């Protein structure tokens, strides 16, 4: 019970980098360059309320 | 910015005076007991104007800031400190040399001898004191003889100067003739500064003038009539101070028939102990700064026994003040432990009487510790606690003795311990007083008075003041039969008949009878 500090801080004290820290809590989504455009890797069940 | 932006915006105003939010949005050391009252004292009370106080005002500890000067570091070597060492013997050489040149230092120190033997090996004071009135006397008369120019004579000058420094004088002793040699300059200076301000100012004459003419002889009048006689507008001046000034100098003069020194180098004497006191105290504050790690290293194990760090270590540094004055680099010994003991000693022996309200002796605090750290062992090494008799048959002490030593243990309480609990009680608020009298006890003490005063009413004279001088009451110093016996003629035994005979009268009366209970 002291002064506030980021909840991730904690993390970075166990060791935990900033990438491994967002591949935690968040799902990845992969992009590709590929015929010189952007592709995606769809998941139609994240477009929901978008 | 954050700190205003934020303070203002969220309070307006926090309804309840929520205190649990903002002190975790402020920077630096949290957790202090400084910062709080600095935000109860805005938040209410003065409203709206206040909080345009606060922040135009926001536009800590004793022992952490201590640490911080104390962080120059200027650490030493055995290099270091035998350097420092050295310096210091260097400066107290040159100014125990300065003190030898000083010949009423020598003739005092032998007129007080001369006092000590007029009321240790009193032989070996008889010896030595009577090589230094030796060189002395022959030195003496080496001065207006004139013989050797001051060059052959200088030699015994400075070969008395060396038997004066063959001397161990006690510190009072050289304190003693250096603050007079001080107050002998004092005096000088009075002279000198008096002509200044006499002639300089008072008669209008430049302090380029004054310079030229007076530090040339500075005692006598050639200067000054040489001054008067110039003719200049600053000259006629001197006339309104001659005696002023010959005042001065005959006084100045008189001080070199005591010093019995030319007044043209008594300064310089004088001046060279001056260097030395600076260079000697110097170096020793430099030698009690840089062990000064020390004093903090080994008080920490003496912390909490009824004072606190601050006034340990402080006691610490006197005691490493002490240290460095009784120490020569010409000691194979080092400074590190030496220094140590003294420290020690300084703070344990502080730590003994300035701890606690009521006085203790050492021996006592000694005595006491030494109870203590026996009495651990008895219920440890047995398995019931430790009896008082028995505790005391392991000791040289009868037992009624440590009985009244534990009478003495504690602080002890402060009358400001709740106690019930109440709201809100308090040790010092149960504390009755007894020096008082009862109202009814002062009440029946003037109704005694008036009782006595008016049965004394139903008396003669010759028995009314008889009881009353001889028991004294309404006349502060009471008498005896011979004092009362002596105003009334016939002597003891007639009076006592009659102070007897009072008493019989009082038989009957029920007044004092009940007042008696």
């Amino acid at each position: 019970r002291r002064r506030k500090l980021p909840a991730t801080i904690i993390l970075r004290a166990l060791n935990y980098t900033t990438e491994q820290i967002l591949d935690l809590f968040f799902e990845k989504v992969i992009f590709e360059i590929r015929d010189n455009k952007l592709q995606m890797e769809l998941v139609p069940e994240r477009l929901r309320g978008e | 910015q954050s700190q205003l932006k934020l303070l203002v915006t969220r309070g307006k105003e926090q309804g309840y005076l929520t205190y649990a939010e903002v002190n975790d949005h402020l920077p630096e050391d949290i957790v202090d007991s400084d910062q709080i009252e600095d935000i109860i004292q805005m938040i209410n009370d003065m409203g709206i104007q206040v909080m345009e106080e606060a922040p135009d005002a926001d536009d800590t500890d004793p022992v952490r800031m201590y640490m911080r000067e104390m962080g120059t570091v200027e650490l030493l070597t055995r290099e270091g400190e035998i350097d420092i060492a050295k310096r210091i013997e260097d400066g107290i050489n040159q100014v125990q040399c300065s003190v030898a040149e000083y010949p009423e230092a020598i003739t005092y120190l032998l007129e007080q001898y001369d006092r000590v033997e007029a009321e240790i090996d009193p032989e070996l004071a008889r010896e030595k004191f009577a090589e230094l009135r030796a060189q002395y006397v022959v030195t003496r008369d080496t001065i207006k003889a004139k013989g050797r120019s001051h060059a052959t004579a200088q030699e015994e000058i400075l070969k008395l100067s060396e038997v004066f420094k063959q001397f161990r004088l006690v510190p009072k002793q050289f304190d003693y003739l250096v603050n007079s040699m001080r107050v002998m300059m004092d005096r000088v200076r009075t002279q000198e500064r008096l002509i200044m301000k006499l002639c300089v100012e008072q008669c209008k004459m430049p302090k380029k003038n004054f310079i030229t003419l007076f530090t040339g002889n500075e005692t006598s009048d050639t200067w000054f009539n040489a001054a008067i006689a110039m003719n200049k507008p600053w000259s006629e001046k001197l006339h309104d101070v001659s005696e002023e000034v010959h005042r001065a100098l005959q006084k100045l003069q008189q001080i070199e028939e005591e010093t019995g020194l030319t007044i043209e180098q008594v300064k310089d004497i004088n001046r060279r102990m001056s260097i030395g006191e600076a260079k000697a105290r110097r170096a020793k504050k430099e030698m009690v700064e840089a062990n000064l790690r020390l004093v903090i290293s080994i008080a920490k194990k003496y912390t909490n026994r009824g004072l606190q760090f601050l006034d340990l270590i402080q006691e610490g540094n006197i005691g490493l003040m002490k240290a460095v004055d009784k120490f020569e680099y010409r000691r194979g010994y080092k400074f590190s432990t030496y220094a140590t003991w003294w420290i020690r000693q300084a703070i344990t022996r502080s730590i003994a009487d300035q701890a606690r309200t009521i006085r203790i002796p050492v021996h006592m605090i000694e005595t006491i510790n030494k109870l203590n750290r026996i009495s651990r062992q008895m219920l440890q090494e047995m398995g019931r606690e430790p009896t008082p008799e028995e505790l005391a048959e392991r000791m040289l002490m009868p037992e009624d003795k440590i009985r009244k030593v534990l009478k003495i243990a504690k602080e002890p309480i402060s009358m400001e311990t709740p106690i019930g609990d109440d709201e809100d009680s308090h040790l010092g608020d149960f504390i009755e007083d007894t020096t008082l009298e009862l109202p009814l006890d002062s009440a029946t003490t003037e109704s005694l008075r008036a009782a006595t005063h008016d049965v004394l009413a139903g008396l003669t004279a010759r028995e009314a003041k008889v009881l009353r001088m001889r028991f004294g009451i309404d006349m502060n110093t009471d008498y005896t039969l011979e004092e009362v016996g002596k105003q009334f003629d016939v002597t003891r035994e007639r009076i006592r008949q009659i102070e007897a005979k009072a008493l019989r009268k009082l038989r009957h009366p029920s007044r004092s009878e009940v007042l008696r209970s």
